[PDB]
């Protein structure tokens, strides 16, 4: 098996439209993932809330949809609750709240867009694995 | 320490050691249904 | 007026507020204003626990035991709703609050009886016609004891009701029926009464205190066995105000 | 049959208890200097 | 059935259709079951010995009998004469070889 | 070692016992034996650094024997006097563990397992309330089996859904 | 108990109290070789 | 008579450690 | 020659029986107060609520254990690490449903046995010898330190000291391995090496001398008659010993200096097990064995499983099914 | 957040599942962190009242701060690999992290336990040193040998 | 005599959707636009005689109660069972990942 | 408890028939002349 383009190809947006990453793009987003995220979503799950996770079929039932790139780049900038009643900027990691989660800072639109990939190709890749918790270790 | 005057050697012949021998394990044939109960 | 730090370690945490000896006034109510209990607190000093005699027909007594679990007994925090019914009296209605403690004491002898201190979901009214309360006012009510352990406590192999083994799986090939009552975890629900004696009324501050005795049951280890009957007797604090 | 369970016990000690002090008297006397 | 592998003294009870797939089990914790006895209807009918021709539909019996099935061929069982306590015993077999060895 | 204590109970097997009271008896024996003769050394030279101070063909002993026993007299209670005895002692108590140990490995080969006391599950079954260290032991146990088995025996083809994963509280 | 524990304390410093004047007394002098260890 | 039995033994070893210290054959020096 | 004086003389006399000295009027008074306090527990003590989850555990005879079940019970996890003497209890009753019984005993042992290492140095001056013997000693007893005080420390619990019983040790391991991984910790690893290097070295030493005996015996007697206490003599001849090992090895391997041969036997499991105490010291603070856990990934980023992963899901069995009842927080933080 | 009413929730034990009484009666947080209960810090103190923690103001006060402090400090235990492995032993790679807290503790026990190994080494030999035998017994002069039979 | 009312309740339609009256809060993840605040709101003000009473709880707002609308037949009532609804387990039930 | 009700006699005789097999040796051992 390999990193194919096909694995590397993932939604733009909820109309379709899908965009492929490159192998580098794909691997700056699992570093700024690691750099920014892991130390609560490790392995795709939530340690500070582990109802919700980052699952493809979750995102995609997530209000607004949140399984293509602009929904998570969004998401980057704007968290909300799982319903889209809350903007949790305050007390989620963010653009938005970078003045309080300082290693937002220096993040770049190509940034949150290689995070985004990295969140989208992971399942592709481990399966159950992502968002599944320690009983698929 | 100096050595106790009062120590005897003891003996237990072989006939002595057949009665005693005789004695307990009749006594214990007799007495064990009692045991058991 | 203590802080955290007078008060740390040395037991204060786990006794209810106190009144003067002064404060044997009324706290009058007013029947159009609205009433809440802000701060209700309950300090047991004593657990009484109903003997199981052998003949069955014998007058069974309570006895004195001996607390195991230390200084963290008491129920406090709690609030609720202070009604004015339409015969003048009053009703208090529980709506939150540390208002449960597990609680073990020992009978002489040796006999652990673990219980669920407890005066959940309270609902107590007085006598009516109580246009101030005074240390002749009085509070009876009932309240609910639900199981000692929750719904997912496992015991000692692995056996549970909303979790856990339903068997037992160290002696595979037992037969079940003489085992089905300790296999079969069950959640037990039952009542409570109680009733708090006004002992000290500050009218000022519509604070109240005084004693209260509650019954109920003690744990029953999820159906495993019976429980015994429990008799709780201590000091109460609380503090009305209009809503 | 209903048997008592320390009979077996009782027995065992009864007769092993004073045949082994007669079985060490006999042979400490033996290897005595002949 | 899945079968006990005499490497485990307890075994979970878990039911496959003919290509494998999990239909059914007892669950551990029950909150987010999915495959319960009582969730998938699950029966069990003997053929054969003494139960031939009956069929049981109550949860626990179906699961008292699947617990039995993990062993194999189920069987009736005098627990009483020898007052028996339910923990497999090896066979002279068993016994043999391990004095042998 | 972590199927053993899984699958077997093996930390529970007397066989197992005896071995590391063989091997830990052996190290403590190297040990206080090393520490006991470097500790008695007779002065055989002037050199602040001992090693210096001894002769492969000398007939002396290098260390006191007579001292070492008082001293492991007064400390311990009792002590070697015999040196032939204390080094044949020193054969026997790691040789004899191993030995033993090997007993209970054969043993497992068969299933042949230490793994329960049937008093005590017929004590636990009937009382819910009863707990000790062995059945806390037996359901780290049944922990074990159930989360390794799959990966650790492919063959078996094992798929537990998660529901019948025994697990406690939270964890 | 607050005589248990009166009473643990006394025997506690008492056996402290010889450990350290024991110490104090003349041991650098107490092996069998040289003595005028101060 | 389990719990005896356990202590009987243990009572056993301690009374041993006795006799081994106290009452051992002495070392002596030739 | 005043009282004291003779108190002092006595105290540290060469001639009784079992030296005394200053470190024994400590380590006596405590370690009898251990023991007595032990045998009681272990054979009587009531049920320990260890977790401070009203869920007490029996560790007794009378309480239905037998001698590999039972254990002294560690003190609650209500308690932590504060410090609970009989008299800081309403009664015995408490105390003993609290585990005060593990604190007195393990506290009294730590101080005697710290004492008994003290009195190995004072014995060792008292008769003249070199003094290091005691230092041997201080790696089981660093190691006993290790497991009934420091890791407690690092947890915050005397709850997760060892237990004093067989099975509790068992319990102990286990729940550590679920923990800190320490058998992928290397001082756990140079532990192993020093208790089996120990254990080969021993049988070694103890064979090559009794394989080098010089004939002094007849056959119907014990070679052991053929040593006489306190002679002058080597009672074995140590260049055949050597030149034995030197042959089955290299000539070099071999130690012909039988002063750094014994340095040898001392230094190697005392070395190893000091390494031993100073893992469970500092997985005490949760610096853990090595983690491999998907170390090796495939050119697609599937996870290939090595031996390591097989290793962590054992420990996940350990971990989940640990004290059943404890968590209600999806992290296990100590 | 939910909806529940973190005072009164019944744990599985019977303890409280947030929140439980210390042995003194002190409102502290319930599970395992029983034994943590001494602990201060300046984001959970304004929790704090004469009693412990304080039910009103864990309804009513509770800032964002102090849940983005809560759950920072969570997710960064001092918990780790040797390899800096973040977490507990069983997390998969991921996360590298050792708290400085665990890389400071350790070092310190280890050096302060070989420097009492050093004590008790240079304390003992000193002492043999000055009385003469550090070099050992002297064979013409015995100690032991002019002294009485222990029996 | 004896059962285990967890496993009776897994033979309801408790164990074939969410039910209003007793079914652990992290279920209304299933569906969009239920979790947290109508999954809150829902929890809250339990039982209901019937799935379309959910559609009476008060403040509701009207998207809300077109969302409740879409999900109703995702939705069951049974009996409350007291082992499912104490220890405040609607809220958090002991499981996680 | 429910304990093999051989378990006690088993472990009577274990202590017993070597201990006594030692005591028989030691005994007539210090019985024999010098
Ligand atoms: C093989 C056989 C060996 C035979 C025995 C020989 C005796 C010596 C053994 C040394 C072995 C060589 C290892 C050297 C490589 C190394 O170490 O590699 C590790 C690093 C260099 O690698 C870097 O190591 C880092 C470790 O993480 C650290 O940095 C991270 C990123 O910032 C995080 O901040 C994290 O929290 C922090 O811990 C990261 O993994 C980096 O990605 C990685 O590049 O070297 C360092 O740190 C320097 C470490 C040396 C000084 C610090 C020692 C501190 C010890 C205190 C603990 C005492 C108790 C220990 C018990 C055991
Ligand atoms: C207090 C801790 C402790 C101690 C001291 C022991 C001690 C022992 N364990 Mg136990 N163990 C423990 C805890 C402990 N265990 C726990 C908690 C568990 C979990 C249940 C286990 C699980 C366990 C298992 C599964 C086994 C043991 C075994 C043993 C024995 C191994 C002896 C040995 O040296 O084999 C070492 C191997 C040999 C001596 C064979 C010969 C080796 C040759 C000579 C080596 C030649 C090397 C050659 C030169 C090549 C070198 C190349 C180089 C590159 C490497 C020993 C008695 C083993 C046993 O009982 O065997 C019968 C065993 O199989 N243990
Ligand atoms: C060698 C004698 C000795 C020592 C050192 C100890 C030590 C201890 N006992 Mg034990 N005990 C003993 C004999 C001893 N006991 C005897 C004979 C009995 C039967 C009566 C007991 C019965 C007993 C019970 C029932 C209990 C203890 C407990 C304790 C612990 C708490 C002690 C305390 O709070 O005192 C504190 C003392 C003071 C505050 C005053 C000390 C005054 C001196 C001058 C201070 C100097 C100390 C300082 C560190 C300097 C040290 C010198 C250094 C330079 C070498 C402590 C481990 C308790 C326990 O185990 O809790 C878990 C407990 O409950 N003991
Ligand atoms: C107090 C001592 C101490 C402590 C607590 C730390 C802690 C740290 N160092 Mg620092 N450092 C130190 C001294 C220390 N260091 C020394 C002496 C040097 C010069 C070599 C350095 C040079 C250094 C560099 C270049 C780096 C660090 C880094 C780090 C971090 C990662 C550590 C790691 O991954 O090690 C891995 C673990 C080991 C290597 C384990 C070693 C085990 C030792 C050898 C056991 C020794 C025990 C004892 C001394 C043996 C006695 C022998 C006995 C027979 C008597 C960590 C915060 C890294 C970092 O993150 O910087 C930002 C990093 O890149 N350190
Ligand atoms: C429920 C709680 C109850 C607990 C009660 C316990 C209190 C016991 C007090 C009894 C007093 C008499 C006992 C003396 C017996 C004795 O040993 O004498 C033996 C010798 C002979 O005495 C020597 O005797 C000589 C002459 S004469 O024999 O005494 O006449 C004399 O000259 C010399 O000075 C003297 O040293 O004494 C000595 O060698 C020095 C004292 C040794 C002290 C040993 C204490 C051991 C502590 C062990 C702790 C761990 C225990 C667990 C291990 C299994
Ligand atoms: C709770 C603690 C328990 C402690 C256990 C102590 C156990 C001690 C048991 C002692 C047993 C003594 C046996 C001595 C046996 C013995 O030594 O006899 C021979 C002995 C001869 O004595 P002499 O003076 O000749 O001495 C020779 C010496 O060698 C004797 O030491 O006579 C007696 O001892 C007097 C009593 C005679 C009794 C003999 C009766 C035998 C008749 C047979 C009866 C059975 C058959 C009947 C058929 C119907
Ligand atoms: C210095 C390092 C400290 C740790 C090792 C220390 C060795 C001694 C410790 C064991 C004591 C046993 C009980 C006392 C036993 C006893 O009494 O020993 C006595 C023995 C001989 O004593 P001497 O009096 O002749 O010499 C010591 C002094 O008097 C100086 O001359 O001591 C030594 O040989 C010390 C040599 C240390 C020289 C440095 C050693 C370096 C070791 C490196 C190990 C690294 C391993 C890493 C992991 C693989
Ligand atoms: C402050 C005082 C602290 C001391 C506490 C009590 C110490 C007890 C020491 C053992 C006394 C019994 C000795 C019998 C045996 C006896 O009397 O030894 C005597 C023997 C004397 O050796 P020799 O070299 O003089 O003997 C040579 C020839 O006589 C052989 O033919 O000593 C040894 O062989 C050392 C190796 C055995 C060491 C075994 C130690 C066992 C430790 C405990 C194990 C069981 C624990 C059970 C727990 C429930
Ligand atoms: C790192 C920059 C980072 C990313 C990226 C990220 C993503 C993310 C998503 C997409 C969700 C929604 C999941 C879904 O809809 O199913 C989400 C939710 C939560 N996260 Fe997050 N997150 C990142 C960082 C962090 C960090 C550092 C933490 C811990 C402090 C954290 C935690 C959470 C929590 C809690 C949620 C749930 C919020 C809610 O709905 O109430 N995240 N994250
Ligand atoms: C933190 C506390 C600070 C307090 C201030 C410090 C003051 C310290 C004063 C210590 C006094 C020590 O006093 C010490 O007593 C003992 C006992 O008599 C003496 O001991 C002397 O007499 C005894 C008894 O005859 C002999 O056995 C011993 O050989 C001899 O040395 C010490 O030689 C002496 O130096
Ligand atoms: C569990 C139940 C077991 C019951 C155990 C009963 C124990 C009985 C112990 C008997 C003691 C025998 O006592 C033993 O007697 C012999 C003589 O008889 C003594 O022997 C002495 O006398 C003989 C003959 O003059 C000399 O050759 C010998 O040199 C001398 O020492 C032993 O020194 C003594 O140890
Ligand atoms: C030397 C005697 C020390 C042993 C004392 C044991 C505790 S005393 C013991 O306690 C039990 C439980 O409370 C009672 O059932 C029992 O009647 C009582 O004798
Ligand atoms: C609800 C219970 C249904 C009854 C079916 C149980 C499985 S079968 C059952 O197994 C027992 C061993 O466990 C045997 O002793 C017994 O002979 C046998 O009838
Ligand atoms: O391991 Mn796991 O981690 Ca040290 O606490 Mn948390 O659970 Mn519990 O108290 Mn004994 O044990
Ligand atoms: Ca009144
Ligand atoms: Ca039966
Ligand atoms: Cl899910
Ligand atoms: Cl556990
Ligand atoms: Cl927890
Ligand atoms: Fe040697």
């Amino acid at each position: 098996a390999e990193l194919t383009p096909e694995v590397l190809t993932v939604p733009l947006n909820s109309e379709g439209k899908t965009i492929t990453l490159t192998e580098k793009q794909y691997l700056e987003g699992k570093r700024l993932f690691q750099y920014a995220c892991a130390s609560c979503h490790v392995g795709g799950i939530t340690k500070t809330n582990p109802s919700l996770d980052l699952r493809t079929e979750t995102l995609a039932l997530a209000t607004p949809p949140r399984d293509n790139i602009e929904g998570l780049v969004d998401y980057m900038k704007n968290p909300t609750t799982y319903d889209g009643e809350q903007e949790i900027a305050e007390v989620h990691p963010s653009l938005r709240s970078a003045d309080i989660f300082p290693k937002m800072r220096n993040l770049t639109e190509k940034d949150l867009v290689a995070i985004a990939g990295h969140i989208l190709v992971e399942p592709k890749i481990l399966g159950d694995k992502w968002g599944g918790g320690k009983v698929y270790y | 320490m100096e050595p106790n005057p009062n120590r005897q050697p003891v003996e237990l012949n072989r006939t002595s050691l057949y009665l005693g021998l005789l004695l307990i394990l009749v006594l214990a044939l007799l007495f064990s249904s009692y045991f058991f109960n | 007026t203590l802080t955290y730090d007078d008060i740390v370690g040395t037991g204060l945490a786990n006794k209810c507020p106190t009144l003067d000896d002064t404060a044997r006034g009324a706290y009058p109510i007013d029947s159009s204003q609205t009433y809440r209990i802000a701060r209700l607190c309950l300090q047991p000093t004593t657990f009484l626990v109903k003997e199981e005699p052998k003949n069955k027909r014998q007058e069974a007594e309570f006895v004195p035991t001996k607390l195991v679990t230390r200084e963290t007994t008491s129920l406090d925090q709690i609030q609720g709703e202070l009604k004015v019914n339409s015969d003048g009296s009053l009703t208090f209605v529980e709506e939150d609050g540390i208002d449960f403690q597990p609680v073990t004491v020992q009978m002489a002898g040796g006999e652990r009886i673990p219980l669920l201190f407890t005066v959940k979901n309270l609902v107590a009214s007085t006598q009516p016609n109580v246009t101030s309360i005074t240390t002749s006012t009085d509070f009876k009510g009932e309240f609910n004891v639900p199981s000692y352990r929750t719904a997912n406590f496992l015991d000692p192999k692995g056996r549970g009701l909303a979790s856990g083994y339903d068997s037992a799986i160290a002696l595979p090939q037992a037969k079940e029926e003489e085992l089905a009552r300790a296999n079969v975890k069950r959640f037990s629900l039952t009542k409570g009464q109680i009733s708090l004696n006004v002992a000290k009324v500050d009218g000022r501050t519509g604070e109240i205190a005084g004693t209260f005795e509650s019954e109920q049951l003690s744990d029953d280890d999820m159906g495993a066995h019976e429980p015994h009957e429990v008799k709780i007797q201590g000091v109460f604090y609380a503090s009305i105000e209009p809503a | 049959m209903e048997v008592n369970q320390l009979g077996l016990i009782a027995t065992a000690l009864f007769v092993l208890v004073p045949s082994v002090f007669l079985i060490i008297l006999y042979v400490q006397t033996e290897s005595q200097q002949k | 059935v899945r079968r006990m592998p005499a490497f485990f003294e307890s075994f979970p009870v878990i039911l496959t259709d003919k290509n494998g797939v999990v239909k059914a089990d007892i669950p551990f914790r029950r909150a987010e079951s999915k495959y319960s006895f009582e969730q998938q209807g699950v029966t069990v009918s003997f053929y054969g010995g003494e139960l031939n021709g009956q069929t049981f539909t109550d949860p626990p019996t179906v699961k008292s009998y699947a617990r039995k099935a993990i062993f194999g061929e189920i069987f009736e069982f005098d627990t009483e004469t020898l007052n028996s306590d339910g923990i497999f015993r090896t066979s002279p077999r068993g016994w043999f070889t391990f004095a042998h060895a | 070692l972590l199927f053993f204590q899984g699958f077997h109970n093996w930390t529970l097997n007397p066989f197992h016992m005896m071995g590391v009271a063989g091997v830990l008896g052996g190290a403590l024996l190297c040990a206080i034996h090393g520490a006991t003769v470097e500790n008695t050394l007779f002065q055989d030279g002037e050199g602040a650094s001992t090693f210096r101070a001894f002769n492969p063909t000398q007939a002396e002993e290098t260390y006191s024997m007579v001292t070492a026993n008082r001293f492991w007299s007064q400390i311990f209670g009792i002590a070697f006097s015999n040196k032939r005895w204390l080094h044949f002692f020193m054969l026997f108590v790691p040789v004899t563990g191993l030995w033993m140990s090997a007993i209970g490995v054969v043993g497992l080969a068969l299933n042949l397992r230490s793994y329960d006391f049937i008093s005590q599950e017929i004590r636990a079954a009937e009382d819910p309330e009863f707990e000790t260290f062995y059945t806390k032991n037996l359901l780290l146990n049944e922990g074990i089996r159930a989360w390794m088995a799959p990966q650790d025996q492919p063959h078996e083809n094992f798929v537990f859904p998660e529901e019948v994963l025994p697990r406690g509280n939270a964890l | 108990m607050e005589t248990l524990k009166i009473t643990v304390y006394i025997v506690v410093t008492f056996f402290v109290l010889l450990f350290v004047f024991g110490f104090l007394s003349g041991d650098p002098a107490r092996n069998p070789k040289r003595k005028d260890l101060e | 008579m389990e719990t005896i039995t356990y202590v009987f033994i243990f009572a056993c070893i301690i009374a041993l450690f006795f006799f081994a210290i106290f009452f051992r054959e002495p070392p002596r020096i030739t | 020659a005043n009282l004291w004086e003779r108190f002092c003389n006595w105290v540290t006399s060469t001639d009784n029986r079992l030296y005394v000295g200053w470190f024994g009027v400590i380590m006596i008074p405590t370690l009898l107060a251990a023991t007595i306090c032990f045998v009681i527990a272990f054979i009587a003590a009531p049920p320990v609520d260890i977790d401070g989850i009203r869920e007490p555990v029996s560790g007794s005879l009378l309480y239905g254990n037998n001698i590999i079940t039972g254990a002294v019970v560690p003190s609650s996890n209500a308690i932590g690490l504060h410090f609970y003497p009989i008299w800081e209890a309403a009664s015995l009753d408490e105390w003993l449903y609290n585990g005060g019984p593990y604190q007195l005993i393990i506290f009294h042992f730590l101080l005697g046995a710290s004492c008994y290492m003290g009195r190995q140095w004072e014995l060792s001056y008292r008769l003249g010898m070199r003094p290091w013997i005691c230092v041997a000693y201080s790696a089981p007893l660093a190691s006993a330190f290790a497991v009934f005080l420091i890791y407690p420390i690092g947890q915050g619990s005397f709850s997760d000291g060892m237990p004093l019983g067989i099975s509790g040790t068992f319990n102990f391991m286990i729940v550590f391995q679920a923990e800190h991984n320490i058998l992928m910790h290397p001082f756990h690893q140079l532990g192993v090496a020093g208790v089996f290097g120990g254990a080969l070295f021993c049988a070694m030493h103890g064979s090559l001398v009794t394989s080098s005996l010089i004939r002094e015996t007849t056959e119907t007697e014990s070679a052991n008659y053929g040593y006489k206490f306190g002679q002058e003599e080597e009672t074995y001849n140590i260049v055949a010993a050597h030149g034995y090992f030197g042959r089955l090895i290299f000539q070099y391997a071999s130690f012909n200096n039988s002063r750094s041969l014994h340095f040898f036997l001392a230094a190697w499991p005392v070395v190893g097990v000091w390494f031993a105490a100073l893992g469970i010291s500092t997985m005490a603070f949760n610096l853990n064995g090595f983690n491999f856990n998907h170390s090796v990934i495939d050119a697609k980023g599937n996870v290939i499983n090595t031996w390591a992963d097989i290793i962590n899901r054992a420990n996940l069995g350990m971990e989940v099914m640990h004290e059943r009842n404890a968590h209600n927080f999806p992290l296990d933080l100590a | 957040k939910l909806g529940a009413n973190v005072g009164s929730a019944q744990g599985p034990t019977g303890l409280g599942k947030y929140l439980m009484r210390s042995p003194t009666g002190e409102i502290i947080f319930g599970g395992e962190t029983m034994r943590f209960w001494d602990f201060r810090g300046p984001w959970l103190e304004p929790l704090r009242g004469p009693n412990g923690l304080d039910l009103n103001k864990i309804k009513n006060d509770i800032q964002p701060w102090q849940e983005r402090r809560a759950a920072e400090y969570m997710t960064h235990a001092p918990l780790g690999s040797l390899n800096s492995v973040g977490g507990v032993a069983t997390e998969i790679n991921s996360v590298n992290f050792v708290s400085p807290r665990s890389w400071l503790a350790t070092s310190h026990f280890v050096l302060a336990f070989f420097f009492l190994v050093g004590h008790l080494w240079h304390a003992g030999r000193a002492r043999a040193a000055a009385a003469g035998f550090e070099k050992g017994i002297d064979r013409e002069s015995e100690p032991v040998l002019s002294m009485p039979s222990l029996d | 005599e004896l059962v285990n009312v967890v496993d009776e309740k897994l033979g309801t339609a408790y164990g074939e959707k969410i039910d209003l009256n007793n079914t652990n809060i992290a279920a209304f993840i299933q569906y969009r636009g239920l979790y947290p605040t109508l999954a809150k709101l829902i929890v809250k003000n339990a039982p209901y005689e019937s799935v379309e009473d959910v559609l009476n709880i008060p403040g509701l707002t009207e998207r809300q109660k077109q969302i409740l609308r879409e999900n109703l037949e995702h939705f069951t009532v049974t009996e409350v069972e007291t082992a499912l609804v104490e220890g405040g387990d609607r809220y958090n039930n002991g499981l996680y990942k």
